[PDB]
């Protein structure tokens, strides 16, 4: 019963013989300011992969 | 003195202007800018100033 209690994909080719896959991430934060302002804080990213065979 | 634009003379090469606004973080600066040379005699001796008065 593997084939009919979890999903099947079929995205992968015949000829391929590893995946991998990604993610991502984020931070950030925002202050009260006034009219002149020179400096404001700033956000960035992030990523990560994992394989198979 | 006597009038005449071939005594005396003052120059305004570049009249006034004003140059597009630079934008910084959040407020703007306007530059202005002009060109003057002041007073010229091309002829004295056409000119009398009477002094203590």
């Amino acid at each position: 019963s593997a084939l009919r209690v979890f999903p099947v994909t079929t995205e992968l080719s015949p000829t391929d013989k590893t995946f991998e896959y990604m993610t991502f991430d984020k931070v950030g934060t925002a202050q009260i300011i006034a009219d002149y302002t020179d400096d404001l804080p700033l956000v960035d990213a992030l990523g990560t992969s994992e394989f198979g065979k | 003195y006597e009038k005449n634009p071939m005594n005396m003379s003052i120059e305004i090469p570049e009249a006034f202007n004003m140059l597009p606004a630079q934008p910084k973080d959040l407020h703007f600066k306007v530059p202005c800018t002009s060109k003057c040379t002041g007073l010229t005699i091309y002829r004295p001796m056409t000119i009398v100033l009477i002094t203590g008065v």
